[PDB]
């Protein structure tokens, strides 16, 4: 959606505001966290 | 002048209210009752009284009250708020053109206001989805969406129980990125049952020892 | 809250019968293969001690002169598979005066298999690979647990399952030579093994229409390994 | 969820979760149909692959002479009452010399499952059967369920997905009556398309068919005789 | 307090298990009340009906049940259990007169159902049949013979009898009652099973919604009292 | 006393979240190993 | 709360609670109506379609217990057909052990006792059916009987089960049945069914009907169908 | 479950006093 942001609008549909991620200690997430902060092209903000 | 409604969260019940406020101009005041605990001053009191003042300037009015119920049941604040509350109840004009509006989803507790003698009047009890209800809810939240013509709803409300109208929502939400994923034109009644698998993590695969 | 062989679920799925699956998945593996020649059968030995007998320990057990069985899983659970397998074989020879084919025979070993509750016990936990010659040439089925039949052209089992299906899927046609299929197999397990392949770590086995006996291979197996 | 445990306890709404429970292991075998014409029953079945070189599972099984059961769930109840299927059909051969109704077998095995869904030590019996039989009165489908309930159907069709063919069963129901069996074979197998995915297509490999008649002792057909009934199809509209 | 024993028939601290207070208690459902009494040649049964449906039959309500020619009874608590109770009485009878060659008295057959509902609560497995035992029967060398049994296993026959709702207020009447004098005479019985239902329910009564049956030494056999005959009564004993 | 505080910060989280006014091409990501012990109000259709 | 779950214990107040469970649930089935005229006796019940593939000879609920007397199913259907079987043995047992037809009165209590048989132990549950019996002779007239699952029985002349249990009594009682045969009856009682909600939100049904009494000699069976299409004509231009 | 609990504290924040301004300005 903060690309290409007309396949929504086309079809019909609206994009999501929010992603919960789980699963057990060391599955992988926070890796993936960092990954999306490379190719962000935008800002990103880290809150303790 | 006070109206009860209760029932599963699942009803969807600020829907209603909502839909009330719209289909009248009485000058909509909405409220929600934890947010009415602060600093440790019993302020609620003066946030309700103020509240009914402003109800009272401005006569066509509706008071909006919906979550607050427990005010100690096993904290100074609390009592003090409920005080203000049952008070101000009955101190209302009996002429009456002011109403009030409070749709809570517990009676697990008795001891707040109190429904009999005229502290508190009319009750309203909410169903959990019947057989139609999740038939028409599908059908209304799927109303922008391009859809195959044919889509038994028939069948999805018979597989949906124990699961409520915002779910419905969500499938209808679902089915659609799902379309998406294989870039489909339109949705088809297989994405639906898809769907109605995804929303509650379910995974399918061929376990072989069946057939 | 699956602590009962006798309880469904809220999908529907038996949860006893799936952990008796998955216990087959730390035996040892076990590679079979058909062909139009005969039937063709290896196995790893998993040797545990120096001091071990090689011969105590055993994978696979002639049913009779025409059959033969592979096993994978619980050792004990074997004995009582087998003994029925043998019992039924000769009282159908007795009655009939003739041999059955391999599928009755693994019928009624899966009937006995699904009475786990059924009678008025735990599950069997073992895999069962059943090679043959009968009247219609070469045969080879796959047991499991459940009680399910299966016939497969070429079938791996044990650990290593799956690491040794997608090799062992690449190689075969069925315009195939018994020859050949034994250096694929054995070209297999040596790729599987942790230990480094020589004759003391497994057993073959083969069967032939006219060559119904023999289903053994004994210390030739140095000159079967050293032309790899 | 307490009261989700047992088959012996109700619910304060008046249900019992076990039965229900069990309904959805029809839903994971694969799918099958059954129709019948003024003089004959035709039941069709997708046979499902394991692997890319194991035999598929059959699900069309001989019954009788005059009676044919197709199979969807479990493996080890169809066995069982498969079993049962022909030890009563042989009795009553062997007793009055004349074949079994299908009406009565069908009572006899409502009968027969009823038991475990009220006693204590036993668990129901999870298999969609689908019966196609001829008798004086003509060709008969039944169906059962694992709630012990047994329906007369002129179409019918159970297994994953399987609201697609109830569809197109019905939009079509009207001309099943006046046709033949090499129109009827392909019309009712029109019907699996719509259970596949649109990527593949049925072939010649995965594919089972048992027709009955009134001269016509039931009959099972599957990867030889397929290919005269698979041949001048409409492919699907893609 | 707390349930040692609330959910099956084990001891708890104090010695006192639970589930047989929960079977005397569970005798009120049925919303009646039963009366008594013994007179010096007479034995008579009252009680009331509750028919709250017009599409409702009359013959097909009665509580009065038959036991043998000589033995009546008298139910309370719920219904099936009381079926399933005098079932198992006419077998014992039947058996009894079959084995022995003369006829059972009221004592013997009270014995045998008291033991039997003994055996039913000491093992486990079966619930304790919930409903009250009243018969009346007539026996030389000592009258009328009034017993009752109680779903615990106890039995015991006296003078004037209770059941039902308003025991508690019905037994204390008659205790004021029988103190002056003994009820000699047959019709001050119906008398006073008549005044006790009345002053205890405060209600007067309709002839068409009241059983009463007798036994007396002119005729041991069981008999059931008819409309007119009750209204005589009544309007003898209501002026 | 103490504890109440950090209930009013997480309220004024969440009525921030989501309201009028749709908050436009601003997303959130939230991350955690132990989801049993959310608070259900977070899974409302709109937040996450 | 607990003490719920077995049906072999009591509540605090001291009522089981399986049994009544068993009573809401019989709630949902459709409605079936017995009815009595001074020379026979009428059971007419309501039987919802399903899909539009079946036969419509499907799930009958009206069943041949013995040569005279009738079966009015309404709950579980297996339970029904359960009962029905013990019920046609208990008659043949009874015709071979004296060689005459049950009164129905007996046979009434010996099902009910049957039935009120699993309500002790806890390896059983209680059945889900309520149900009624009827049946004409010519030495004892008509009569009724109605079974509940918690093992109650006695006669009617009138009663409904299902959903609108009452509402269909309500307008029942307002016949004087005393007097008038069972022809009337016949094509009144279809308009009695099509009172009450019968396809206010619902997507199709069809009716049903029994005929014994002495018109028959004291034989049971269905109505013709002649006599029944008439019924339903009337009935429906009636509705109007 | 019986209760043996603690708990935090949060300070007083009132401690504040005016003084007098000395500003210098012609
Ligand atoms: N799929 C994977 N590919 C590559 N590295 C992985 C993968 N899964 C985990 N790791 C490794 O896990 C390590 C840390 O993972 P990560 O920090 O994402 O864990 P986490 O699940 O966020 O844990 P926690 O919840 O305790 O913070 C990294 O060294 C990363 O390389
Ligand atoms: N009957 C209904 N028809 C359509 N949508 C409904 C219905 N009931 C609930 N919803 C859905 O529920 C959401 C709004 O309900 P909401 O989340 O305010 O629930 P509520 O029960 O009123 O809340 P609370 O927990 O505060 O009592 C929307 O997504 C709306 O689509
Ligand atoms: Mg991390």
């Amino acid at each position: 959606p903060l690309l290409h942001p007309e396949r929504f609008v086309n079809l019909g549909i609206e994009p999501p505001k929010g992603v919960l991620l789980f699963g057990p200690p060391g599955t992988g997430k926070t890796l993936c966290a960092r990954a999306v902060a490379n190719r962000t092209d935008a800002c990103f903000i880290r809150v303790i | 002048k006070g109206v009860l409604m209760y029932g599963p969260p699942g009803t969807g019940k600020t829907l209603l209210a909502r839909a009330c406020a719209a289909q009248t101009k009485a000058t909509f005041l909405k409220l929600a009752g934890p947010q009415l605990v602060q600093m440790f001053i019993g302020d609620g009191a003066k946030l309700v009284r103020d509240a009914f003042a402003l109800a009272k300037e401005k006569a066509p009015s509706i008071i909006f009250i919906d979550e607050l119920d427990a005010i100690g049941t096993k904290d100074r604040e609390v009592q003090r708020t409920m005080l203000e509350l049952l008070n101000q109840l009955d101190g209302f004009q009996p002429n009456t053109q002011v109403k009030v509006i409070a749709a809570t989803n517990r009676v697990d507790i008795l001891d707040p206001a109190l429904l009999r003698s005229g502290r508190l009047d009319r009750k309203i009890e909410f169903p959990m989805p019947n057989e139609e209800a999740r038939a028409r809810i599908m059908q209304i939240h799927s109303r922008k969406m391009n859809v195959s013509p044919d889509v038994n709803y028939e069948e999805l409300a018979r597989c949906t129980d124990d699961f409520n109208g915002a779910q419905c929502k969500a499938v209808c939400v679902e089915a659609g990125m799902i379309a998406l994923r294989r870039g489909a034109t339109e949705l088809t009644h297989e994405d639906y049952m898809e769907g109605i698998l995804e929303v509650q993590a379910k995974k399918k695969a061929n376990l072989q020892y069946y057939a | 809250y699956d602590r009962g062989v006798n309880t469904f679920s809220p999908e529907g799925r038996l949860f006893q019968v799936e952990y008796a699956i998955e216990a087959i998945k730390l035996g040892s593996t076990a590679i079979g293969i058909q062909t139009s020649e005969g039937v063709c059968l290896a196995v790893e030995k998993r040797i545990t001690s120096p001091l071990m007998e090689p011969s105590s320990i055993e994978k696979i057990v002639e049913i009779d002169a025409h059959i033969g069985c592979a096993m994978s899983g619980l050792i004990a659970d074997a004995k009582t598979l087998i003994d029925k397998a043998r019992v039924e074989t000769q009282n159908h020879w007795f009655t009939y005066n003739e041999t059955m084919t391999v599928e009755s025979v693994t019928q009624a070993v899966s009937n006995l298999a699904l009475q786990f509750g059924e009678e008025d016990s735990r599950p069997f936990g073992v895999a069962l690979l059943f090679g043959g010659v009968d009247e219609k040439g070469p045969q080879l089925f796959h047991m499991d647990p459940s009680g399910t039949f299966v016939q497969c052209d070429a079938r791996a089992i044990g650990s290593a399952s799956e690491g040794a299906q997608s090799s062992l899927q690449e190689v075969y046609h069925k315009s195939m030579t018994l020859k050949e299929a034994i250096k694929s197999s054995l070209i297999i397990l040596k790729q599987v093994m942790e230990e480094k392949l020589n004759a003391t770590n497994i057993e073959l086995a083969t069967v032939q229409p006219g060559q119904n006996f023999h289903m053994f291979t004994k210390e030739e197996l140095e000159e079967v390994i050293k032309d790899i | 969820n307490q009261y989700d445990n047992d088959v012996t306890v109700w619910s304060p709404q008046g249900r019992i979760h076990q039965i229900e429970y069990a309904m959805e292991a029809v839903k994971q075998g694969s799918a099958t149909v059954g129709l019948k014409s003024k003089t004959h029953a035709v039941l069709v079945a997708l046979k499902r692959a394991q692997s890319e070189l194991a035999a598929h599972q059959k699900k069309i099984l001989h019954v009788d002479n005059h009676i044919g059961i197709s199979i969807a769930g479990l493996t080890a109840d169809a066995r069982l009452l498969c079993n049962f299927m022909r030890q009563e059909c042989l009795d009553s051969r062997f007793v009055f010399d004349r074949p079994l109704p299908v009406s009565r077998l069908v009572s006899l095995i409502g009968s027969k499952t009823q038991i475990p869904t009220q006693r204590y030590g036993r668990r129901p019996y999870g298999v969609g059967l689908l019966i196609a039989g001829y008798d004086d009165m003509g060709p008969h489908i039944f169906q059962t369920c694992p709630s012990a309930n047994y329906f007369d159907c002129r179409a019918m069709s159970i297994g994953a997905r399987s609201q697609s063919a109830r569809t197109y069963l019905e939009r079509h129901m009207s001309e099943f009556m006046e046709c033949n069996l090499n129109e009827l074979v392909k019309h009712g197998l029109r019907a699996l398309r719509e259970t596949l995915p649109a990527e593949q297509d049925l072939t010649t490999k995965n594919v089972s068919i048992g027709i009955v008649g009134k001269d016509l002792e039931f009959t099972i057909y599957d990867d030889d005789d397929v290919s005269p009934f698979l041949e001048g199809l409409e492919e699907r509209p893609q | 307090s707390a349930g040692f024993d609330r959910h099956i028939t084990i001891f708890s601290p104090e010695g006192r298990l639970y589930q047989v207070e929960y079977a005397f208690k569970a005798i009120n459902q049925g919303g009646l009340t039963s009366v008594a009494v013994r007179g010096k040649d007479c034995a008579v049964i009252v009680t009331q009906k509750k028919v709250p449906d017009k599409l409702l039959d009359s013959s097909t309500v009665t509580h009065l049940f038959k036991i043998t020619e000589n033995i009546g009874c008298v139910m309370t608590g719920m219904t099936a259990d009381s079926r399933s109770q005098v079932q198992r009485a006419r077998y014992e009878a039947a058996n009894w007169k079959y084995k022995y060659g003369y006829e059972i008295p009221v004592d013997m057959l009270c014995k045998r159902i008291a033991d039997i509902s003994q055996v039913y609560t000491q093992n486990a497995e079966m619930r304790p049949l919930g409903c009250c035992m009243i018969l009346i029967g007539i026996d030389e060398e000592q009258g009328p013979q009034v017993y009752k049994c109680d779903p615990a296993g106890y039995y015991c026959g006296f003078k004037a009898t209770a059941a039902g709702v308003k025991q508690t207020e019905s037994t204390s009447f008659l205790e004021k009652k029988v103190k002056k004098k003994f009820d000699w005479t047959f019709e001050q019985t119906v008398e006073t099973a008549i005044t006790c239902l009345s002053t205890v329910l405060s209600i007067d009564f309709k002839p068409s919604e009241i059983e009463v049956g007798v036994v007396t030494v002119e005729n041991p056999k069981f008999r059931i009292l008819t409309e007119a005959e009750i209204d005589a009564h009544l309007v003898a004993l209501a002026e | 006393g103490g504890d109440n505080e950090v209930q009013r910060t997480m309220l004024e989280l969440i009525n921030q979240l989501d309201g009028f006014d749709p908050r436009g091409n601003i997303k959130v990501l939230m991350a955690t190993n132990r989801p049993d012990t959310l608070d259900p109000a977070l899974m409302r259709p709109g937040r996450l | 709360t607990g003490y719920d779950l077995s049906a072999s214990t009591f509540s605090p107040d001291g009522r089981v609670f399986q049994v009544e469970y068993a009573m809401k649930a019989v709630e949902n089935s459709s409605t079936a109506i017995g009815i009595r005229c001074k020379d026979g006796v009428v059971f007419g019940v309501e039987k919802l379609v399903l899909s539009k593939l079946y036969e419509e000879g499907s799930n009958k609920r009206l069943f041949n217990v013995d040569r005279h007397v009738g079966m009015a199913v309404a709950g579980l259907l297996a339970d029904a057909r359960s009962l029905a079987d013990i019920a046609r043995e208990e008659a043949s047992n009874f015709r071979s052990n004296f060689g005459y037809n049950i009164p129905l009165k007996h046979l009434a209590d010996r099902v009910a006792m049957y039935v009120h048989a699993y309500t002790l132990y806890s390896a059983v549950r209680p059945f889900g059916c309520s149900f009624m019996l009827g049946s004409y002779s010519v030495n004892d007239g008509a009569q009724l009987y109605m079974i509940d699952p918690s093992g109650v029985s006695y006669g009617y002349w009138g009663c409904a089960i299902g959903k609108a249990r009452q509402a269909a009594k309500t307008e029942i009682e307002k016949l004087q049945m005393k007097e008038m045969t069972c022809r009337d009856i016949v094509k009144e009682v279809a308009k009695i069914i099509y009172i009450v909600h019968d396809e206010v939100k619902d997507k199709a049904f069809e009716l049903e009907l029994s005929w014994v009494g002495e018109l028959t000699n004291g034989r049971h069976e269905i109505v013709p169908k002649d006599i029944r299409e008439e019924a339903e004509k009337y009935a429906k231009e009636s509705l109007k | 479950q019986p209760s043996g609990n603690t708990s935090s504290s949060a300070l007083m924040q009132g401690q504040r006093a005016p003084q007098k301004p000395s500003q210098n300005l012609v």
